[PDB]
RNA sequence: CUCAUGUUGCCAGCACGUUAUGGUGGGGACUCGUGAGAGACUGCCGGGGUCAACUCGGAGGAAGGUGGGGAUGACGUCAAGUCAUCAUGCCCCUUAUGUCCAGGGCUUCACACAUGCUACAAUGGCCGGUACAAAGGGCUGCGAUGCCGUGAGGUGGAGCGAAUCCUUUCAAAGCCGGUCUCAGUUCGGAUCGGGGUCUGCAACUCGACCCCGUGAAGUCGGAGUCGCUAGUAAUCGCAGAUCAGCAACGCU
RNA sequence: AGGAGGUAAAAAUGCCAA
């Protein structure tokens, strides 16, 4: 992303429907998650690496 | 007293054994109201009829689970492993019509890519 | 039998007789009938003169339909072609009016299918 | 179409340089980019120019316009055929 | 099957009747994967050749089936770029099935507005040795007939 | 008599088994009715991941996220149960509420 | 995209968690929050080998534990490297933070540092055989160790091509679920661009 | 299958309920939830096997011969995809190729391809009654009984951070009964006219849903081609992520 | 271990780096 979007996104808009998720670790407005605040990819690397409490891969 | 559990693909059962006549009553109904489909009643039916011991036998069920099909196959298990409970020597009567079988068949899980279990969306190598 | 200019198909349960007329549907031949009294069961044979006086009587005091409603539909439909809007640009040109996909789609405003 | 228990939407901006004009009573040509208002019976005698993305097209208010948002009067995209 | 014959599965006895030709029935009748529908289906259409004719419905499902069941097939197979029919013989079963198959199909083809209807005035006229089912099978036993030359192969 | 419910929250299996007896043998070292330790149904929330950025959908891969709980109901809480029981240090994986 | 990374493959079994904290309602905040500290902790020193970052949280008090190389680099003996990173960590906001440095016992038996040193070597001018070579000698030197693969693809020796290289010894079961797999990549900087290096050490197995 | 286990989960044996139900005192009995464990190993028998693998058959068992399904992509190939997740060598812009805002566009349409949904009807359409699921989601969220509307919906706020409460006590196909009577129809639902609701600063270009009217093509589809071997194909409904609202007929 | 018989309508082209 583009650090000013980026930034914007963390302004209070003039209007409450103006905000968007814009993920935490990479700023990929698309496919973000609510709970953890990332985008696809973040969220895979992070779940791999081991660094969220809790996140396993799933097989069933 | 007598308590025994039949299940198949998600659908279980409770059979508590009465020794009097021979009728049903599921969950507060009869065998005609619930489950009013005649293969499905000989289904519940059929073990009574190999061990020849038909009508000596009163049954309160609790079918929670699944659908008809499956409650019967839970009634028909249940029944079943009740008359074994009974007499041991019904085994090699039972037994071999399969009846004491639990039958370990289940919805397979929805694969990623395909539609459904294991059809696959259409293809063109176009 | 006749009714406000239609001739009503021969053997039909009445309700479904009423909705050849053109502002009539179900819901507005359920309603008719239940307002004036006479059972929607009723086939078209055994319809008798006083009925017809009295469903005529209710249809023309409380719907406008036939040729009044079509002239209407025209009228508004000129109206917006008249004034200019966008609706009346996409009614001349022949298109979709509601923003509806015509990349592909649309042929039912397209009519036949004409190729290049 | 808005919820008749909101009422119809005109932006104040618009709203008040139309009061203006027709308080002073000359119809003069109003620049605006609001395309999202209504139509209100206020408008019956004054022209409007509103932008269609590109340029500023004027329009003339009418009665049978009364209820329909500026916009649908100034096409944006131009088409002319294959 | 490339490494041999899967086993076949184990049908069950009719209950009303107790023929599980009338479960075979049953079951290749079967459509949108409604078991009781095509259940009732079929026992309406017994019910109705047992009113017609005064006789046993199994009895005459039974006779319309071996009216219908052919003997002798055909199965192409393409040998020196012209392709052949070859004769060949059918097991009990395939016949059976064949003939099952054919008799519904040719069923829902009937004018009888219902199909509780069109099944037992096929069953009927299949029984009698006329319908388009018999027609089927008469070409069949026709088609294998005029090709016993290329009964050669063998295949 | 008053009835305390003490729910445990976690997200590892051995760290709840820990906490559980852990508890259990600080209330009953103070001399008070435990019914145990009930188990409840566990959570799990799924999420499913494309692979791979730009395209290649098809490839995906699934997680989840597994919630076990434990129920632990102490009867008649003697003051000096519930003073225990403030003082008890657990480990951060596991969510102890108290009420 | 061919094989997995063995830490996420093993995580319910045999590895565990980096970061353990449990928390519902604030879940979004303590990740963003862990995000910043592992930036921040990533981008700061880079001269002690900064093997692994561990994170709990319990309530307003956060507890990192860091794993470092060599700890005299890490903090200095009057305090001053540690009062700098305690200071970010003030500034990163986590109310109460108990910082513990710790030191990893045996260097070469850890692939995350064997991939560090070999990125070091890397990127000063070494040749790339020379650094495999040493790696794979001094990780087999200890005895835990069983086996191990190091990779390294990239720009190598400045051609301007892509050439990937790996170099193996004893026991490497990457399938094998139970198998202690201990997983490290880096990313080596260099003038021809940047090249990464991936090292897994197998060191027996876990049953449990 | 065994042991442990009794709440918010079950209720067999007891009692209290009477309208409304485990609803309530109580009870571990059967479920069920989740911890620990047993259990398939050609383990036993017979024949083939070089007396070896392994194979054919049988008993026991819930299961028999990798029980079913997932997770799991060796060395490499395609200079395969991504400098628009991110990172980066080199080159280029820096008064713009940076950055702010309003309006517009990404939805244009004489056409072609591809993936789907609804159908073309009687194994069906419509109307009334009635029986059975699993898995999920919920804090400035899920939001009940009730009152007002025909219906989207409005007022209100019970109760729930949830095995409790709400998403109805949870379904549709299914079953029973009535009607339609083979027809471009009581099929089909597009398109179009009118009247509304809700989200939202704002539904014109360009939201979803409701009511009234409208009632197109379409009669099972050319050459050709696609998926699927058991709880599989075929169908029937349900929930979730994204999301204020949705183009969801998509995906899981 | 020795050994016999039977077994193909038509189907063209593809640029000169890495
Ligand atoms: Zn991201």
């Amino acid at each position: 992303a583009k650090k000013a979007l980026v930034h914007k996104a963390n302004k209070k808009p003039k209007f409450a429907v103006r905000a968007y998720t814009r993920c935490n670790k990479c700023g990929r407005p698309h496919s973000v998650y609510r709970k953890f605040g990332l985008c696809r990819i973040c969220l895979r690397e992070m779940a791999h690496a081991g660094e969220l409490p809790g996140v396993q891969k799933s097989s069933w | 007293p007598i308590q025994t559990v039949g299940r198949r693909k998600e659908a279980v059962v409770r059979v508590r054994l009465v020794p009097g006549t021979g009728q049903f009553n599921l969950d507060g109904r009869t065998l005609e109201n619930y489950f009013p489909n005649k293969v499905h009643q000989q289904l519940i039916k059929a073990p009574l009829v190999t061990v020849d011991r038909v009508d000596q036998f009163d049954i309160y069920a609790h079918l929670d689970g699944g659908g008809p099909s499956g409650q019967a196959g839970a009634l028909r298990l249940a029944i079943a492993r009740a008359l074994i409970l009974v007499q041991p020597e019904d085994r090699p009567a039972l037994k071999k019509a399969g009846f004491l079988t639990r039958d370990p068949r289940a919805i397979e899980r929805k694969k990623y890519g395909l539609k459904k279990a294991r059809k696959a969306p259409q293809y063109s190598k176009r | 039998a006749r009714l406000v200019g239609v001739d009503l198909p021969r053997d039909k349960r009445m309700e479904i007789a009423l909705t050849y007329i053109y502002g009539i549907g179900r819901t507005r031949s359920n309603e008719i009938l239940a307002a004036t009294g006479i059972d929607k069961n009723m086939r078209t044979k055994d319809l008798t003169d006083d009925q017809v006086t009295v469903l005529r009587d209710y249809i023309e005091g409380n719907l406008k339909v036939e040729g009044d409603l079509r002239r209407e539909v025209q009228a508004d439909i000129r109206r917006k072609i008249e004034i200019g809007c966008y609706q009346g640009l996409r009614h001349r040109r022949g298109l979709p009016v509601r923003g509806q996909r015509t990349k592909t789609n649309a042929r039912t405003r397209k009519g036949p299918k004409r190729t290049i | 179409p808005r919820s008749l228990k909101k009422g119809p939407f005109v932006d104040d901006h618009l709203l008040k340089k139309v009061d203006v004009q027709n308080e002073k009573n000359t119809k003069q040509v109003i620049k605006t980019w609001s395309r999202r208002s209504t139509i209100i019976p206020d408008f019956i005698g004054h022209t409007f120019a509103v932008h269609d993305g590109r340029k500023h097209v004027p329009v003339f208010v009418t009665e049978a316009m009364v209820g329909h948002k500026l916009g649908e009067f100034a096409p944006t995209r131009t088409f002319k055929g294959h | 099957p490339r490494k041999g014959p899967a086993p076949k599965r184990p049908l069950v006895n009719d209950p009303v009747y107790g023929s599980q030709l009338v479960t075979q029935l049953v079951n290749k009748v079967l459509l949108e994967g409604k078991k009781s529908l095509a259940e009732r289906i079929v026992y309406g259409a017994l019910e109705q050749a047992r009113e017609k004719t005064g006789t046993d419905p199994v009895v005459t499902l039974k006779r319309a089936l071996d009216n219908v069941k052919p003997a002798l097939e055909v199965r192409s197979r393409r040998v020196g770029g012209a392709t052949y029919q070859v004769p060949v013989e059918v097991r009990p079963d395939r016949s059976t099935t064949l003939a099952l198959r054919w008799l519904v199909n040719f069923s829902r083809q009937r004018r009888e507005k219902t199909m509780v209807e069109r099944l037992a005035n096929e069953i009927l006229d299949a029984s009698n040795g006329l319908g388009a089912s018999v027609k089927r099978r008469e070409d069949t036993h026709k088609m294998a007939e005029a090709n016993r030359a290329f009964a050669h192969y063998r295949w | 008599g008053q009835k305390i419910r003490i729910r445990l929250k976690a997200y590892d299996h051995e760290a709840i088994d820990a906490s559980a007896r852990k508890i259990v043998e600080t209330v009953t070292r103070t001399g008070a009715s435990v019914v145990g330790p009930v188990p409840l149904p566990t959570e799990k929330n799924v999420y499913c991941v494309i692979r791979s950025p730009h395209k290649y959908k098809d490839s995906r891969e699934h997680f989840e996220m597994r919630t076990h709980k434990r129920l632990i109901d102490i009867l008649d809480p003697t003051p000096k149960t519930v003073d225990a029981l403030m003082r008890i240090d657990l480990p951060a994986s596991v969510d102890v509420n108290i009420q | 995209g061919q094989k997995i990374n063995p830490h996420g493959f093993r995580l319910g079994i045999t590895t565990e968690w980096k970061s353990r904290w449990y928390a519902d309602k604030q879940y979004k905040d303590y990740v963003k929050e862990d995000v910043a500290i592992r930036k921040l902790l990533a981008t700061g020193l880079e001269r002690a080998g900064i093997a692994d970052v561990e994170i709990e949280r319990t309530r307003d008090r956060v507890r990192v534990d860091i794993h470092t190389a060599r700890p005299g680099i890490v903090i200095g003996r009057r305090g001053t490297e540690a009062d700098r990173i305690r200071a970010d960590l003030e500034k990163l906001t986590g109310k109460q933070v108990q910082l513990n440095i710790l030191e990893v016992k045996n260097p070469e038996s850890q692939a995350q540092l064997v991939a560090q040193g070999v990125a070091e070597q890397l990127s000063n001018r070494v040749a790339f055989r020379r650094a495999m070579r040493k790696a794979i000698q001094s990780a087999m030197r200890q005895p835990n160790v069983k086996g191990i693969r190091v990779q390294c693809s990239g720009r190598l020796g400045g051609a301007e091509m892509s050439r990937s290289e790996f170099y193996r010894e004893g026991r490497v079961p990457l399938h094998t679920l139970r198998a202690d797999i201990d997983y490290g990549l880096y990313e080596a900087k260099t003038t021809f661009g940047r090249i990464g290096v991936k090292v897994w050490i197998y060191k027996g197995d876990i049953v449990g």
